[PDB]
């Protein structure tokens, strides 16, 4: 079975970088399809962040293109999310998801990570 | 960027009946529209894809249909419990965009 | 292979033609033809059997001539080239119920009833299997068995799911000689007729 | 070329049609079957291939019913991988028609085809 | 005149062996009837059936009725 | 031979031709008998060291005849055009697709089309008519090789000190088995004519359906099991043909100083191990590809080859030494 | 029809000529007989049915 396990610090200080990781099991990241990152704002609204194809190509939402950097590690079969210079605007629950692709039906995010609530705060937390 | 408008914007309904949500894109998306279900606990599952295709595990009571710019997500009944927020997204062109959402509650 | 997949083993009945010195029981063959005509013929062809072969086996020359004439066959076109029909003759082969495979399947929910001219030799079990199949339909399938819509349960058929439903029921035929037409009697008689058709 | 009416084919049902002397398999795959088809790790396949690279519409599996080992016709809804089973030397194919076990070296071949309304033209 | 095979089958379902076999099938049937009432039965992939029990019963009946049936027929 | 008329023409032989059923049952049951007797002929040779010098040529010509006979029987079976005929034709011709680079072209050439069709059956019948004549010519070559050295005997020693003319003695001794053979063949032909065959061959060939009950002709089963034992296409085909060609290594792997098994305890034992292993291979072939038959077939396959390549040379060497130290002393 | 191609006419011309005639096709799913336009594999049709 396919599983997406998310991890990473769910609390970042403004101007810093948000680093999230998605560990995939039961399916190789290089085999095919697209590996995405999406966010759910407090007002309960979703926004597609971007992805990294099975070949290693990127596709970022122009609304964040200049800030994000979605990379991957073939050996560990996991992809990452990096959002530079965060603001309280970036506060949301981030999710990683696999997007299938068929020539007739198009794209569809079938497998979703459990989600990670990230809070852009000045508060201190024991690392 | 294409923008979808869901309606009714989060409206409650009774368990002993059906409900029909809808999405309207600012452009022609050509049936490339999917529906998602975000449960209260936070878990989000895929419900419908390509306007009417049902995903694995979703009950046959979930319909979903449309074309051009107007689409819908018809349910047969809320029993036992389908209380959660439903989001729609197009994938005709990048970047992909989601709808406002429609939180379904009980009367 | 599971029991269901293989199909229940057909038991050994005491056919009177079993054994090196035994001929077929021709009264049984005759009765079996009647069962074929009145029941099986609606869905099953007997293409490899010529009318004339029944003569001196199960019917008289006159009887077969009369049976053959009840059917129509394509004759040679008339002097103007127009198509014409003619009554059947001894040289003709017993006609099937369908004009083609498409029609056959359309009349049986997609399934094709096989020709029965060689069925006894074309199935493991021979007469025993044919007989057990015809008399082996339970009123209901065993618990936990999901029968595909349009199918019928029969343990003797590999997989248990067969497109043919039970067709033999007590007294559905009136035997010319007075023999009680029970389900097992008809199954025994028609199987014997089919064994003769094959051999 | 050969045409088939897809509208006449119910959900979990297999259809076999002749094309150039060979049988062509057509299955209307269910949602559960579609997920099963795209949720297998390539490491478990001797002939690694995604389900998307084999079908245009996830709902319609169209392939040549010719076992790649020695040419027999695999039996539908059989085998240990929820797909097809070749009775000749025991090759098992999954719900995407990929080879999973047995002597066959490759997945069932996908023939060229195109959709047109409620029907598909193979050729 | 009722069906000769039906009569013979009914007779042998009543012997000691016949009754033990019907009992074993009936026990399996009840167990299956209960499993079906349970929530999420359609999603199990390991659903039990009573073909094996039914086969044991039928095989026994066939072993007894097969050598006797034709003496009752014409 | 036309693909649309083939099956029916055999039925025409069974039904309309006077004594046609006798001709057909004799030909079909005769083929099975041909193989049973051939297996016994080959086994006798194996047991009595008939393959040993000066009869290596005789043995080799015999192997060629074995191959031609199997090929002939295959071609004939295809002519019935029943379900087993179509699928046997498909699988066997496909054996050549394993040849690297040109395999698929060879198969298309043999078929004369996209698949086993009219061109195929018509050429198979033409070839089925031809090969028996090639076999007859090879039999003449076999007899010529036998004639220059004469037959061996059960003692494995020279027969030059006491010979008796073929005429009368062996002419009449051969008659005894000729009648026994005919008696047994007649029992099958008239009383149980389809026992050695497959019911599926009474079903016309269908290019779209391979029956789940498909099984090769009984005499091909051991070789079929050997092929099935290898979980690789190419190696399976290679190993199966090697099972026949390995017969050619016997004059070289038999290291014994005496001809035949009559006076050899260990060799006699292992010969029977080989015989029953062959029967087992045949039984495995008649079974489905399931546990524990797969492993059994693989072990029996190893044993089949081990006999020629390991058991015979090792045992024959041990026995040479045993014969030496069991009498000589110092 | 195919034999005329590259001899006296082009593939296109022969295809158009073949399609002017009707030939028996496989019966429909109901078993009812049906016709179809000729193709390159068909043989030039005669003026009489018998
Ligand atoms: C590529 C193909 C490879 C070759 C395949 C091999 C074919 C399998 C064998 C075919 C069956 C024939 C059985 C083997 C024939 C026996 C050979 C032989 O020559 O045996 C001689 C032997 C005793 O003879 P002696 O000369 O040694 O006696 C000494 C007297 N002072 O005689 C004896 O000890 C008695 C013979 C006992 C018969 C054994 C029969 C078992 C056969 C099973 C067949 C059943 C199949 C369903
Ligand atoms: C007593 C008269 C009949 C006899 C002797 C008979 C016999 C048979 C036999 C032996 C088979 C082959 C099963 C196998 O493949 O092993 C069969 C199949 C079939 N029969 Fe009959 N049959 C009779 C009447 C009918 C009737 C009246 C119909 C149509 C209403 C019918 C429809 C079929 C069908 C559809 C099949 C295909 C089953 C399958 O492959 O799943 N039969 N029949
Ligand atoms: C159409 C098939 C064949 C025919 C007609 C044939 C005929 C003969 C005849 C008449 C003999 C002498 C009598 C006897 O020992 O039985 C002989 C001897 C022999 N044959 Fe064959 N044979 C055939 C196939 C084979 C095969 C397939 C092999 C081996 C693979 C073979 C190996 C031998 C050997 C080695 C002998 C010598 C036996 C001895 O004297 O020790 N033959 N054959
Ligand atoms: C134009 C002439 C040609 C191409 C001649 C070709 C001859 C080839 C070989 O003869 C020398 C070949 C027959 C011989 O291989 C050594 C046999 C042992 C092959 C045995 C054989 O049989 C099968 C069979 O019979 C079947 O029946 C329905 C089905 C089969 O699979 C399902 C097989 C099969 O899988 C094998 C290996
Ligand atoms: O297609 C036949 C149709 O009949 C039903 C009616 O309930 O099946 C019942 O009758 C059959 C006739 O013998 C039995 O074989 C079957 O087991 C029994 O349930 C339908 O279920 C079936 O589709
Ligand atoms: S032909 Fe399918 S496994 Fe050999």
């Amino acid at each position: 079975e396919v599983k997406l396990q998310e991890s990473g610090a769910g609390l970042v200080q403004p101007s810093q970088s948000l680093s999230l990781t998605c560990s995939v099991t039961g399916y190789s990241i290089t085999s095919g399809y697209y590996w995405n990152w999406i966010r759910l704002f407090p007002g309960n609204k979703l926004e597609w962040v971007g992805y990294i194809s099975n070949v290693g190509d990127n596709n970022y939402n122009p609304s964040l293109k200049d800030r994000l950097s979605i990379t991957r590690d073939t050996s560990k079969n996991q992809f990452f999310l990096k959002l530079n210079s965060v603001t309280t605007e970036d506060t949301a629950t981030y999710y990683c998801a696999r997007s299938e692709y068929y020539s007739v039906t198009g794209y569809a995010m079938d497998y979703w990570g459990q989600g990670t609530t990230v809070t852009v705060s000045s508060a201190w937390r024991h690392p | 960027d294409i923008e979808l408008t869901q309606t009714p914007v989060s409206l409650a309904a009774s368990l002993g009946d059906r409900v029909t949500i809808s999405c309207r894109a600012s452009q022609d998306i050509n049936n490339f529209l999917n529906w998602y279900q975000q449960k209260p606990d936070g878990t989000i599952k895929l419900l419908i894809y390509y306007t009417s295709r049902l995903h694995a595990g979703v009950p046959s009571r979930f319909s979903g249909s449309g074309s051009g710019t107007d689409y819908s997500l018809t349910i047969s009944n809320l029993e036992p419990e389908d209380i959660a927020t439903y989001f729609c997204q197009h994938h005709i062109k990048f970047p992909w965009t989601f709808g406002a959402g429609t939180k379904l509650e009980i009367k | 292979m599971t029991a269901a997949e293989h199909g229940l083993h057909a038991p050994a009945y005491a056919w009177s033609h079993n054994g090196p010195f035994e001929t077929f029981d021709h009264a049984s063959i005759r009765r079996g033809y009647q069962v074929y005509r009145e029941v099986c013929a609606a869905c099953h062809s007997l293409d490899r059997v010529a009318w004339r072969t029944l003569v001196g086996v199960s019917h008289t020359n006159e009887e077969v001539r009369n049976m053959a004439e009840e059917f129509e066959y394509d004759d040679e076109p008339d002097e103007q080239g127009n198509p014409k029909k003619r009554p059947g003759k001894l040289s003709d082969y017993i006609p099937g119920p369908y004009p083609n495979e498409q029609a056959a399947r359309a009349a049986n929910q997609g399934a094709l009833p096989p020709d029965l001219s060689l069925i006894v030799k074309a199935r493991h079990g021979g007469c025993d299997y044919i007989f057990s199949l015809l008399t082996g339909y339970p009123d209901e399938p065993p618990a936990g068995v999901a029968l595909p819509p349009g199918s019928n349960y029969n343990p003797y058929f590999p997989g248990g799911s067969i497109a043919m439903a039970r067709v033999l029921f007590d007294d559905m035929v009136e035997y010319e000689d007075g023999t009680p037409a029970t389900t097992s009697q008809m199954a025994k008689d028609v199987t014997t007729f089919l064994n003769w058709c094959a051999e | 070329k050969v045409e088939v009416n897809l509208a006449a084919i119910p959900l979990g049902k297999n259809v076999v049609v002749k094309w150039q002397g060979k049988p062509v398999f057509i299955r209307h795959r269910t949602p559960h079957e579609i997920q099963e088809a795209n949720s297998v790790d390539m490491s478990a396949l001797k002939d690694p291939q995604t389900d998307a690279d084999r079908v245009k519409d996830p709902q319609w599996l169209i392939m040549l019913g010719i076992c790649t080992h020695l040419g027999c016709v695999p039996i539908g809804e059989a085998g240990d991988f929820g797909g097809w089973f070749c009775p000749c030397h025991g090759s098992h194919y999954d719900i995407s028609g990929r080879i999973r076990k047995g002597p066959a070296p490759l997945n069932l071949e996908i023939p060229a085809y195109e959709f047109d309304g409620d029907k598909v033209i193979v050729g | 005149v009722t069906d000769q095979l039906e009569d013979l089958r009914e007779h042998f379902k009543n012997t000691e062996e016949g009754k033990a076999l019907v009992h074993h099938y009936e026990e399996c049937a009840e167990r299956v009837k209960i499993q079906q009432q349970q929530p999420g039965y359609a999603d199990l992939e390991h659903k039990e059936d009573c073909v094996e029990e039914f086969f044991h019963l039928q095989h026994y009946l066939d072993t007894a009725t097969a050598p006797r049936l034709f003496d009752k027929l014409k | 031979s036309n693909i649309e008329l083939a099956f029916s023409s055999v039925e025409h032989i069974m039904r309309d031709v006077h004594n046609g059923y006798i001709l057909r049952y004799l030909h079909a049951n005769g083929a099975s008998f041909f193989f049973m007797v051939m297996f016994m002929h080959m086994a006798k040779g194996l047991y009595y060291g008939s393959y040993r010098s000066p009869r290596v040529t005789l043995w080799n010509v015999g192997v060629i005849i074995f191959i031609l006979t199997i090929a002939t029987a295959f071609l004939g079976y295809c002519c019935v055009y029943g379900q087993m005929s179509h699928w046997g034709a498909t699988v066997i011709t496909n054996l050549f697709s394993a040849i690297p680079f040109v395999g698929n072209d060879i198969v298309s050439w043999l078929w004369g089309g996209f698949s086993v069709s009219n061109p195929t059956i018509q050429r198979f019948f033409a070839l089925h008519y031809l090969v028996p004549f090639i076999i007859a010519a090879m039999v003449i070559m076999h007899l010529m090789a036998l004639h220059i050295h004469g037959s061996s005997n059960p003692l494995g020693i020279t027969g030059n000190l006491d010979r008796i003319p073929m005429h009368s003695y062996f002419i009449f001794k051969d008659l005894v088995t000729v009648f026994l053979f005919m008696l047994i063949l007649a029992l099958f032909v008239f009383y149980s004519p389809n026992t050695l065959g497959h019911p599926d061959n009474y079903i016309p060939g269908n290019p779209l359906v391979t029956p789940a009950s498909i099984v090769p002709e009984w005499y091909l089963l051991p070789f079929y099991a050997i092929l099935r034992s290898i979980p690789d296409k190419l190696l399976g085909v290679i190993t199966m043909f090697a099972a026949i060609l390995v017969l050619l290594v016997l004059p070289f792997t038999d290291r014994s100083v005496v001809r035949g098994n009559t006076f050899k305890v260990l060799s006699k034992f292992f010969f029977f191990i080989f015989v029953f292993n062959f029967v087992l291979l045949g039984q495995i072939g008649a079974c489905h590809v399931e546990v524990p038959y797969v492993l059994m077939g693989q072990i029996a396959t190893f044993i089949y080859f081990a006999y020629f390549l390991i058991i015979v040379p090792v045992i024959s060497t041990i026995e040479n030494v045993l014969f030496y130290i069991g009498r000589v002393n110092k």
